[PDB]
């Protein structure tokens, strides 16, 4: 799944 | 994509030694002013019983939680790393997977006082005594041992910014899509180490570094705890745990 990882990594 | 992923001159190396610096002055979480300062601010003998007092799994979710918020100042700290942003999603994800865990507990050294062998948890200084409600004895007293042993190096906070981008710019990572650029990645930021270590005099340090199995071990041992610590309490991880941590030490 890895949602909240690829949520903060894309956050800019 | 970027210039870490080819050689890079002497001068790209003192340019990453400041990059590197700046990304982590920027993104260490707690000053190592204010920790040496509060040094002096430890648990009463009361205060230690109140936490071994705490049931098992309300001491597993502090701790997760805690853990949880320094790991996002890893990923911030990642973010702001010279060349990361230009590795694939795949490879970023993959990097912090492996190295988000390791670069906290070499942050934690800052944190734990070697001479009366206290941490810092919850805005004062405990011993290991203090985590006994866990009951993973082994886990604890292995990463107070290792941040013993990093503390009798006496690093420096910019030692800690280039050592700490290594351990999580490691191309051995099993899972790398692109492997030969995060290598040269390495390779620029194992240069950028070892040159502030030549301009510091501090060369001496490299033979007395952790060796990187130690930092694997310990990741492996707070996994294997994690699910022992599932198997009691699977409502406690699916309900209270932080999504973020499920997500690195769960699946
Ligand atoms: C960046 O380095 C650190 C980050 C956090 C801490 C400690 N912070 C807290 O206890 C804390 C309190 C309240 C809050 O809202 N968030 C965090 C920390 O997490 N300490 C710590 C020390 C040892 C362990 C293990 C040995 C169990 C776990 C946590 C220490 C060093
Ligand atoms: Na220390």
């Amino acid at each position: 799944k890895h949602k909240i990882l690829h949520r903060l990594l894309q956050d800019s | 994509e970027n210039l870490y992923f080819q050689g890079a001159s002497l001068t790209e190396i003192e340019h990453l030694v400041q990059s590197v610096c700046k990304s982590y002055r920027e993104t260490c979480q707690l000053r190592l002013e204010d920790l040496l300062r509060q040094r002096s601010n430890i648990f009463s003998r009361e205060e230690v019983t109140g936490y071994q007092r705490k049931s098992m799994w309300e001491m597993w979710e502090r701790c997760a939680h805690h853990l949880t918020e320094a790991i996002q100042y890893v990923v911030e700290f990642a973010k702001r790393l010279s060349g990361f942003m230009e590795l694939c999603q795949n490879d970023q994800i993959v990097l912090l997977k492996a190295g988000a865990m390791e670069v906290v507990l070499v942050r934690m050294c800052r944190a734990y006082n070697a001479d009366n062998r206290t941490v810092f948890f919850e805005g004062k200084y405990g011993g290991m005594e203090l985590f006994r409600a866990l009951g993973c004895s082994e886990l604890i007293s292995s990463i107070f041992d290792f941040s013993h042993s990093l503390s009798a190096l006496h690093f420096s906070e910019d030692e800690i910014a280039l050592y700490t981008a290594l351990v999580l710019i490691n191309a051995h990572r099993p899972g790398l899509q692109e492997k030969r650029k995060v290598e040269q990645l390495q390779y620029n930021l194992e240069l950028a180490f070892h040159h502030h270590l030549c301009k510091t005099h501090r060369q001496s340090i490299l033979a007395k570094l952790p060796p990187k199995g130690k930092l694997r071990s310990l990741c492996s041992q707070h996994v294997e705890r994690l699910q022992i610590f599932q198997h009691l309490h699977p409502i406690v991880v699916q309900a209270a745990f932080p999504p973020l941590y499920k997500e690195l030490f769960s699946g």
